[PDB]
């Protein structure tokens, strides 16, 4: 439905695998929007997979926390996704947001739109396989919207064997890390897990530097896992029984500044078992949630 | 427990069900293309499936191609000549989409015994996406099989890989499998394989998840009832040869029931 005779390139903001991503002006309507060009004259495979999932995947996710995207140019050598202009990633957002903190209501904002965004996305039979701040976009109104859907996947029930090894390291489920056959939802919901106590922090809760001293940071925190927390464990194709067993710290040491009902949410997205680990869907009725509202960011 | 989703299956079979609709082609389709058949349809059908057995490809990336292939030839008018390329186009696509290795462009060419170029393969497969506008996460009949499984009690992997065998054979013949839903075939489908290994019909359980009794899914069952029977000495193979294989339990090779008692 569009060209893009009618857009004006702004600035660049940002880049993914196949190119750069670029902030642009419809020059007919006035809407801001960013262009990720996909390269195809260098693509000796054809249109990338990435790409092909990416735009299958989102043009059917229609949410208010899902970025939108809007249309896609198909020239010969060039292709180009028109999603919606959303100012910032989280990322940036937290750094900038360091001395003050980020406002609880403002996590509890956040959060609340994040699981709507991913329940949706479950919903449709849609993994994201990425979440991570840098992935998650604000705009100036509040809103937050999951983004970056190039290692998504549609997903069959009950779901067959993945792409293992997916996820970034430090957003990575524990599930993942041990090789297991078969991953499902509660794989985002640990993502999740993650960014929460991040937003809390400022900082990466799990920081490690290879999937071992990612899985010992884990274990570190949430206590190595047994068969009596988590059945099946110590089968898992990269389990080791020589895995070092630390005990669970109380839970209120992991993120100190957290309230009873934070905790209680948090300590349900980092549940080991992924069969006991809540659902986007659940967490939406958590107590956390009570008084929550849809402000601003502060900045 | 999560590997089946137990707070979104029913969202997501609802979606499926919505889906299914939207990603239909066109029963009457056939007749309005001037130069290809049904025949040439199930030749090109039984060679995808032997493709996937030599690139060890899953099951759903074959039932994608082929939803691809039926939908493109619903808007796009084909010389027999070009029928080939557009089911290399389409299985290439499908691969990306659904495969952890889909083979390398060169090994579409490959398969083709250089009919094609990769320009011709890679120029299709842009067309296909142009005319499909991306839309390729279609509901196949066996994300249907597959939540219809999890009402087995006992399961059976006889029944799941029978009733995977009786959908695939459907993939073959546009008459009369076109104008059947993939909810509605894998449905006739799971009914056929239990009542014949097992005796036992479509159960209440899976009339409360989908709203289908033995009443509606009835002329689908006749149809694959007799494509059972007959499978034998249908002109295509491939699909049988394959479910010998005891990846497959070897179900091509259980007798298919003279009746069904309704
Ligand atoms: Br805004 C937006 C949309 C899509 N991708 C983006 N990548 C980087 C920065 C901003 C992006
Ligand atoms: Br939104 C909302 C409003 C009121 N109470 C709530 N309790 C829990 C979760 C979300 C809530
Ligand atoms: Br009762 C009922 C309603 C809807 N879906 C269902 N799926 C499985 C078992 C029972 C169901």
């Amino acid at each position: 439905p569009g060209s893009m005779e009618n857009f004006q390139k702004v600035e660049k903001i940002g880049e993914g695998t196949y190119g750069v991503v670029y902030k642009a002006r419809n020059k007919l309507t006035g809407e801001v929007v960013a262009l990720k060009k996909i390269r195809l004259d260098t693509e000796t495979e054809g249109v990338p997979s990435t790409a092909i999932r990416e735009i299958s995947l989102l043009k059917e996710l229609n949410h208010p926390n899902i970025v939108k995207l809007l249309d896609v140019i198909h020239t010969e050598n060039k292709l180009y996704l028109v999603f919606e202009f959303l100012h910032q990633d989280l990322k940036k957002f937290m750094d900038a947001s360091a001395l003050t903190g980020i406002p609880l209501p403002l996590i509890k904002s956040y959060l609340f739109q994040l699981l709507q965004g991913l329940a949706f996305c479950h919903s449709h039979r849609v993994l994201h396989r990425d979440l991570k701040p840098q992935n998650l976009l604000i705009n100036t109104e509040g809103a937050i919207k999951l983004a970056d859907f190039g290692l998504a996947r549609a997903f069959g029930v009950p779901v067959r064997t993945y792409t293992h090894e997916v996820v970034t390291l430090w957003y990575r489920a524990p599930e993942i890390l041990l090789g297991c056959k078969y991953y499902s939802t509660a794989v985002d919901i640990w993502s999740l897990g993650c960014i929460f106590a991040e937003m809390v922090t400022r900082r990466a809760l799990f920081p490690g530097d290879s999937e071992i001293d990612q899985l010992f940071r884990i274990f570190r925190t949430l206590g190595t896992p047994d068969e009596v927390v988590w059945p099946g464990v110590t089968s898992m194709p990269d389990y080791k029984p020589s895995f070092p067993k630390w005990a669970r710290q109380d839970f209120s040491k992991v993120v100190p500044p957290l309230d009873e009902d934070g905790r209680s949410l948090l300590s349900q997205m980092l549940h080991y078992d992924p069969n006991k680990r809540i659902s986007a869907k659940a967490a939406l009725a958590h107590p956390f949630f009570q008084d929550v509202t849809k402000p601003v960011p502060h900045l | 427990g999560v590997n089946e989703v137990p707070d979104y299956h029913e969202d997501i079979h609802t979606y499926l069900r919505e889906m299914e609709v939207k990603c239909k082609p066109k029963v009457g389709y056939m007749k309005k293309q001037p130069d290809i058949t049904n025949s040439m349809r199930a030749i090109l059908v039984d060679w995808l499936v032997e493709v996937g057995e030599e690139y060890k490809l899953q099951n759903e990336t074959l039932h994608l191609a082929v939803n691809y292939i039926d939908r493109f030839l619903s808007s796009m008018s084909v010389l027999r000549g070009k029928l080939q390329l557009v089911g290399t186009a389409a299985m290439l696509l499908a691969s990306k989409f659904e495969e952890i290795y889909p083979p390398e462009v060169a090994e579409f060419v490959y398969i083709t015994d250089d009919t094609y170029t990769k320009k011709q393969v890679l120029r299709m497969e842009h067309l296909v996406l142009k005319v499909l506008a991306f839309d390729l996460a279609a509901p196949t009949i066996n994300q249907f099989l597959t939540q219809y499984f999890l009402h087995q009690q006992p399961a059976n992997c006889k029944v799941e890989s029978l009733a995977m065998f009786l959908g695939e054979l459907s993939l073959i013949d546009a008459d009369p499998y076109l104008k059947y839903l993939p909810s509605v075939i894998a449905a006739a489908a799971f009914h056929l394989a239990l009542y014949t290994v097992t005796g036992q019909s479509w159960p209440e359980s899976l009339v409360q998840k989908t709203g289908y009794t033995l009443e509606t899914l009835k002329p689908c069952l006749l149809d694959l009832h007799q494509t059972y029977l007959r499978a034998p000495q249908h002109a295509q193979q491939s699909i049988r040869e394959k479910y010998k294989n005891s990846k497959y339990h070897g179900v091509s090779l259980l007798n298919p029931p003279e009746t069904l008692n309704v």
